[PDB]
RNA sequence: CAGGCCUUGACAUGCUAGGGAACCCGGGUGAAAGCCUGGGGUGCCCCGCGAGGGGAGCCCUAGCACAGGUGCUGCAUGGCCGUCGUCAGCUCGUGCCGUGAGGUGUUGGGUUAAGUCCCGCAACGAGCGCAACCCCCGCCGUUAGUUGCCAGCGGUUCGGCCGGGCACUCUAACGGGACUGCCCGCGAAAGCGGGAGGAAGGAGGGGACGACGUCUGGUCAGCAUGGCCCUUACGGCCUGGGCGACACACGUGCUACAAUGCCCACUACAAAGCGAUGCCACCCGGCAACGGGGAGCUAAUCGCAAAAAGGUGGGCCCAGUUCGGAUUGGGGUCUGCAACCCGACCCCAUGAAGCCGGAAUCGCUAGUAAUCGCGGAUCAGCCAUGCCGCGGUGAAUACG
């Protein structure tokens, strides 16, 4: 169970409640940013290659 | 108000009258369970008393 | 204490209020 | 009419103004007494002025923010400390040697992913 | 529970099998998949079978449990015990 | 596993972003989505040109998009005319006005992302991958560069047993901020599996 | 009227800053000196590898830093030349009266 | 998992054939899904006063090619990660030694946090590591002065509120600063001990950074990918259930057993963040959760906001208690299509175990531990006492 969720995830639900994100670059259900829209794993893959912008790696 | 063996009693019909219909709540109350949702697994130890405890399964030699 | 709902320590540590904690 | 000094500790900020006077201060649109009420570490922060017997001589004027009132209390002691020494100089050893004129850069300490704390691990079982 | 400023709730798709037999003389057995339905006075004397996940489990419905949702009477798992 | 990446670890001091515009949290992932839709076809398209570096420009409702690729001529077209087909599909895509640009690369092997696509090229076409890593070696160092590491990764030979083949030579300090490492991924792909090869350029320190 | 800057530069946003500042300060009259609003910091943690080890995190953040300008007297001669000028794409503008 | 359903399929891309295409409205049945259905209308290029007639958007059905699989193998793999370990190490080139594996260098003497340096030497160099370049914190400067600041003036509804100003505080970009630099002493040298200056002295505190490799370590369920396997189903849609079970056993935590405490009232002092079907000032209704109103803010301005421990006053008087707040009855609130299984709150009542914990065992060397509150990400709501962060107060001890 698949591209039929990640694709079921678009469809506007019968109810909002029901309504919830995926990762648009691998359609990962859990840890996902609403900012990117992105999953905390795939967030890692392209802000390491400077992909996001003016986004980089904290150190304090 | 109504108070002490009075109350006690009308305490005690509520908890008779979901046993006997009988509700998922009134089995809670058979069988001395939580009845408000919390975890068996562990725990519960006010509900169910004290552990008796039991035989758990052996490892390989 | 601050498992006690029906304390203004109570209603602080679980962050909301009511008669025991007004705002 | 006025001598200054900045006062710094811990994220607490004093701005202190010494005015020569009976000897009375004031933090904040309100006395010091009266502010730092019921906090024995208090007198610490008029303490400058003993090393230097300016007690009397001098009165003061105190803005303070950030931090604590103890935090807050260091960094008085820094600026009215600060604030001597600008007003003469030759104040400078008789404070310098009994640490006045440093100020300590003990901060909060990040706290670090796995830890509690800080330094604090979480606790261990091997098995 | 459920704001009373809000209505009392049912699914109506149950509740209008329920209202077509009272008109024409009660009963028949009804098969139901709402839970999540409150016990509604209009239901006393019948039979509504709720389903627990695997099974339509028959229900007879009295006065003296009016206010609870009719999932309350349909256990969802099974125990026995241990050992 | 250990080793951060050389790029991510010199963002702001020796590496620039990709993407370089500013948006905020109503539309930076639309904007996102748009920029990484764009890189993929681009990617695909340009593979022959030897794609290298996709750079996105964007202020409003416009946006330019500066391809760096060795091989400018196959992006370009027949007298200016794939830019186009590539610029009427982009902007089916956006929406916005593609400002499809082509910028030469210099060098290509000084470009870890391309050393890394031409080793990958040699494996798929089954040559022999010690060997192959020596001379893309080779050839990077002889291109003035000041130091050279590519890595192989996988069932080498198409060997059950998985393995990893590296060669390196000159200096490559990835400890070091002040040092232009060039970093590049190809994945390889074959028969018997897929590999992965990294290739690294010392191109100098500041 | 006033022009606020914001960016995920600093060095880029200071630039266009500090251009601007220049602009009017060729044609008078006067300029409130490009002043530095506090950074906005959007903090991202994230556990570093794919499955199960939680113990390990990497730390990322987002700056957007503010710079806000005031031109005191508008004079169409800056008024114009503002409309008439060259800053890069990191930095968005906001302009008020 | 049970039950009801779909078969070129929820999805990609080409091919025929037909409707005919679009799309927005429905309606019957049904738990929904689905199945059966009933509306209105499409230019294109065009032959067109015309009857017309077909081309190509996309819809529909039929029929293929194909799709789909979180089905298996982390003992086929990429990628990324844990770990030994921030450990002081692992090697290469040429030379020399050995029949050879290999050795030398990398050993030695001194030094250091360090294969850090110094002296020595059949070795002379060099690379990956260490350190340094990067970030936060501490002092000072420069540049700046609103939404931030108010020292000294003038008003002042007494609030930086207004004129006024950017001194200070701050904000945030660029610099400076410390190098065993200087003095003494011991030293072959490197360094070590000490002193002065100075905000800081011997890496100033903290972070980011993790060598060759190891563990056939972890992940085919984030993704990618070889091979194996399923094809009116191991694919797909839905309704409900389950992941929340409970005789038991372990880990990580929360709240306590009380007077260095608990309570009520009154009164102070943070920081980092978040915020346009968002944060919500203030008004009123409710004991209250909240509800109705209703300004301000696209936010250094408006708001979340009260920080809490503390300080002041009074109460409690050693009691299973005004300690503790589990459990249970009842009545409400809010999000949500819907809180039965299985939400968080609020209120009345209930007021359990617990009197400091057997064998055993954990963390921390300083703004640390302890203790106190605050924010965020995920998110409709929330089972967060979790996690990642932020400040407040602030120890004890290191002989060895
Ligand atoms: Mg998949
Ligand atoms: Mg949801
Ligand atoms: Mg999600
Ligand atoms: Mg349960
Ligand atoms: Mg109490
Ligand atoms: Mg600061
Ligand atoms: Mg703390
Ligand atoms: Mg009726
Ligand atoms: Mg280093
Ligand atoms: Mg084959
Ligand atoms: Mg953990
Ligand atoms: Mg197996
Ligand atoms: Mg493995
Ligand atoms: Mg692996
Ligand atoms: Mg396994
Ligand atoms: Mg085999
Ligand atoms: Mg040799
Ligand atoms: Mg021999
Ligand atoms: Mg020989
Ligand atoms: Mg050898
Ligand atoms: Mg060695
Ligand atoms: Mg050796
Ligand atoms: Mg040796
Ligand atoms: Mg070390
Ligand atoms: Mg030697
Ligand atoms: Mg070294
Ligand atoms: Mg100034
Ligand atoms: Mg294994
Ligand atoms: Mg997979
Ligand atoms: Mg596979
Ligand atoms: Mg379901
Ligand atoms: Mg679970
Ligand atoms: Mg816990
Ligand atoms: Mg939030
Ligand atoms: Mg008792
Ligand atoms: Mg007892
Ligand atoms: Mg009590
Ligand atoms: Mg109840
Ligand atoms: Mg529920
Ligand atoms: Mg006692
Ligand atoms: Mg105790
Ligand atoms: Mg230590
Ligand atoms: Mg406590
Ligand atoms: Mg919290
Ligand atoms: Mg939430
Ligand atoms: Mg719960
Ligand atoms: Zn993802």
């Amino acid at each position: 169970a698949r591209k039929a969720l990640i694709e079921k995830a678009k469809r506007t639900p019968k109810f909002k409640v029901r309504a919830y994100t995926r990762c648009v670059r691998c359609g990962r259900a859990r840890s996902v940013y609403r900012f990117f829209g992105l999953c905390r794993i795939c967030l890692r893959e392209l802000a390491h290659k400077g992909q996001l912008p003016g986004v980089r790696k904290a150190s304090w | 108000w109504k108070l002490e063996g009075e109350l006690r009693a009308e305490v005690a019909a509520n908890i008779k009258r979901l046993m006997d219909i009988g509700c998922y709540r009134g089995l809670r109350h058979r069988r001395g369970l939580p009845v408000r949702g919390q975890r068996t697994r562990t725990n519960a130890r006010t509900r169910k008393g004290p552990r008796k405890t039991v035989a758990g399964k052996k490892k390989a030699p | 204490g601050k498992g006690d709902r029906r304390t203004r320590r109570g209603k602080i540590w679980r962050g909301t209020y009511g008669k025991y904690r007004p705002r | 009419e006025q001598y200054y000094g900045t006062g710094r500790r811990k994220e607490a900020v004093a701005r202190v103004f010494l005015r020569p006077g009976n000897g009375k201060v004031t933090v904040n649109g309100q006395d010091f007494n009266e502010y730092f009420q019921g906090l024995v570490r208090a007198v610490a922060a008029l303490e400058p002025l003993r090393a230097v017997d300016a007690l009397g001589h001098f009165d003061a004027y105190i803005t303070v923010r950030g931090g604590g009132k103890s935090g807050q209390i260091d960094a008085i002691k820094l600026g009215i400390a600060r604030a001597l020494v600008q007003y003469n100089p030759d104040y400078r050893a008789k404070l310098k040697p009994l640490g006045f004129l440093t100020r300590d850069a003990r901060v909060v300490e990040r706290k670090k992913y796995g830890k509690h704390k800080a330094r604090r691990a979480p606790q261990y079982s091997k098995r | 529970p459920r704001s009373l400023k809000k209505g009392v709730f049912v699914d109506d798709h149950l509740l209008e099998k329920v209202l077509e037999l009272n008109a024409k003389g009660e009963k028949r057995l009804i098969k139901t998949w709402s839970r999540r339905s409150t016990i509604v006075p209009e239901m006393v004397g019948h039979t509504i079978a709720v389903y627990n996940g695997k099974q339509h489990v028959p229900v007879y419905i009295t006065e003296n449990m009016v206010g609870h949702k009719l999932g309350e009477f349909a256990p969802t798992r099974t125990y026995r015990g241990h050992g | 596993g250990n080793k951060i990446h050389p790029i991510g670890f010199r963002l702001g001091i020796t590496r620039d972003w990709e993407s370089r515009w500013y948006a905020g949290k109503k539309q930076y992932r639309h904007l996102l989505l748009e920029d990484q839709r764009i890189r993929g076809l681009l990617e695909k398209e340009l593979y022959s040109a030897g794609l290298a570096r996709v750079d996105i420009e964007r202020a409003a409702d416009n946006v330019a998009v500066t391809v760096h690729v060795a091989k400018p001529g196959v992006v370009i077209g027949r007298g200016g005319e794939r830019i186009r087909v590539l610029r009427e599909e982009l902007a089916k895509l956006t929406g916005k006005n593609v400002a499809l640009n082509v910028q030469e690369v210099q060098n290509p092997n000084l470009s870890a992302p391309l050393v890394a696509q031409r080793v990958a090229e040699q494996i798929e076409r089954r040559f022999a991958v010690r060997r192959a890593i020596k001379q893309a070696v080779q050839r990077v160092m002889e291109s003035g560069a000041k130091g050279a590491k590519v890595i192989v990764s996988g069932r080498i030979g198409g060997a059950e047993q998985a393995r990893t083949e590296w060669a390196a030579q000159g200096r490559v300090p990835l400890h070091t901020l002040r040092a232009n490492i060039d970093y590049g991924f190809a994945l390889a792909r074959t028969t018997y599996g897929v590999l992965g090869v990294k290739a690294y350029i010392f191109l100098g320190e500041v | 009227i006033r022009i606020k800057l914001r960016g995920f530069d600093h060095k880029t946003l200071d630039a266009s800053a500090q251009k601007i500042v220049e602009a009017a300060r060729r044609s008078g009259a006067q300029v409130s000196g490009p002043i530095p609003l506090p950074t906005r910091v959007r903090r991202f943690t994230v556990i570093r590898g794919p499955f199960k080890h939680k113990d390990s995190r990497e730390h990322f953040e987002l700056r957007t830093h503010n710079r806000l300008v005031d031109i005191i007297n508008p004079n169409r001669k800056t008024i114009e030349q503002l409309m008439t000028l060259d800053l890069p794409t990191g930095v968005e503008i906001e302009i008020k009266t």
